[PDB]
């Protein structure tokens, strides 16, 4: 079976080189093209070169030619896309798909799963976790809201769970938001009972891999003049 | 490059609709032209070869058809899973070019969001930053306007949003908004509010507290 096989995700400083890979599983490769993907975040797809490796031949959008090179190992079945010097604007998804020769019929049916190139200036760094405490002012009806503002780490991505997971319905947790500093920021919520407030217990389980940081914090409501 | 312009860029619908999208090429293409599903988080996935093939496992009910320039994808019978991002490729010549792309929105009524507006914590006060947020829960359809308020002044370019999906259960959006300020303006100032605009509101309601209060 054809499977396409992409190298993991990417965070890398601007100036930096980078090197992602597409290993080709189930086929012949010569028989075939290569085609490099990008998809910047919240956007579309766009074509950006593509390998044929019984030729070597390279061909290449005119936007990109002279900042990537698109190149291929034919032995281990593995087609590569290269920077020399990063800048934060290649933050992307890049995909790899296959496609056929000049008047082929069928165009990317296979497609790799994906890599995450981000390119920042900041440095890793663990979240502060901070109580939206509820309240009056957070008490709707009989539908009270609280939560945990994730602040201030990178990169991404954090999970927040509630209750280590025991806590599921009426909880959202946003996209986060890129910062100025940046340094990203989000928030999980949960809408709850205003009697249960009261009498149950709510912490937010907040796990940030790249920085082997894990929190936990309470979130106790509050007395207002 | 053929530019290929796609169009509707978003829409809703409900199951069992019928929905049609159309993307048109500046140079002629012939009919190579292609069309594409995308999940979140997944690889785009190819539905319709050149010249309306459907590829071997598309379902009966997604449907191709164009020649030289204009071109539409239609799907009958809008089944739960078929609400995705779709896209369109011409493989006629180089550069391959790509239509923007169309977002599928589960249709529902209207829904007024819940506000909700929390001060600052104090964990955090004691560090020289201030956070304001105000939560906008679960209201259709998405547009949705929020306005920081500080003692009374609209605020601007002080604020970040982000929403979520569309619930799977409920179909609504819940949107959250945060008021940035150093500890030292966050005191300058007394009352801070949170005004929320909506077409399932007569009109704005606003969330406020004072500093101190609580
Ligand atoms: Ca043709
Ligand atoms: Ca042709």
């Amino acid at each position: 079976e054809v499977q396409l096989v992409q190298s993991g995700a990417e965070v890398k400083k601007p100036g930096e080189s980078l090197k992602i890979s597409c290993q080709s599983f189930g086929y012949i490769f010569i028989d075939h093209t290569i085609h490099w993907m990008r998809q910047m975040p919240g956007q579309g797809l766009e074509w950006m070169g593509a390998i044929s490796p019984r030729h070597d031949i390279t061909k290449y959008n005119e936007m990109f030619r002279g900042q990537v090179t698109i190149s291929a190992d034919k032995s281990s079945s593995t087609a590569y896309l290269q920077w020399s010097s990063l800048k934060a604007s290649d933050t992307a998804m890049y995909f790899c798909a296959r496609g056929g020769f000049y008047g082929s019929t069928i165009w990317f049916d296979f497609w790799g799963q994906g890599t995450m190139v981000t390119v920042s200036s900041a440095s890793t760094k663990g979240p502060s976790v901070f109580p939206l405490a509820p309240s009056s002012k957070s008490t709707s009806g009989g539908t009270a809201a609280l939560g945990c503002l994730v602040k201030d780490y990178f990169p991404e991505p954090v999970t927040v769970s509630w209750n280590s997971g025991a806590l599921t319905s009426g909880v959202h947790t946003f996209p986060a938001v890129l910062q100025s500093s940046g340094l990203y920021s989000l928030s999980s919520v949960v809408t709850v009972p205003s009697s249960s407030l009261g009498t149950q217990t709510y912490i937010c389980n907040v796990n940030h891999k790249p920085s082997n940081t894990k929190v936990d914090k309470r979130v106790e409501p509050k007395s207002c003049d | 490059e053929t530019t290929v312009t796609q169009s509707p860029s978003f829409l809703s619908a409900s199951v069992g609709d019928r929905v049609t999208i159309t993307c048109i090429t500046t140079t002629d293409i012939d009919d190579d032209m292609n069309w594409f599903q995308q999940e979140p988080g997944k690889a785009p996935k190819l539905l319709i070869s050149e010249g309306n093939i459907l590829r071997p496992g598309v379902p009966s009910r997604f449907s191709s058809s164009g020649y030289g320039t204009d071109f539409t994808l239609t799907i009958s019978k809008l089944q739960p899973e078929d609400f995705a991002t779709y896209y369109c490729l011409q493989s006629d010549n180089l550069p391959f070019t790509f239509g923007q792309g169309t977002k599928l929105e589960i249709k529902r009524t209207v829904a007024a969001p819940s506000v909700f507006i929390f001060p600052p914590s104090d964990e955090q006060l004691k560090s020289g930053t201030a956070s304001v947020v105000c939560l906008l829960n679960n209201f259709y359809p998405r547009e949705a306007k929020v306005q920081w308020k500080v003692d009374n002044a609209l605020q601007s370019g002080n604020s970040q949003e982000s929403v979520t999906e569309q619930d799977s259960k409920d179909s609504t959006y819940s949107l959250s908004s945060t008021l940035t300020l150093s500890k030292a303006d966050y005191e300058k100032h007394k009352v801070y509010a949170c005004e929320v605009t909506h077409q399932g509101l007569s009109s704005p309601v606003t969330k406020s507290f004072n500093r101190g209060e609580c």
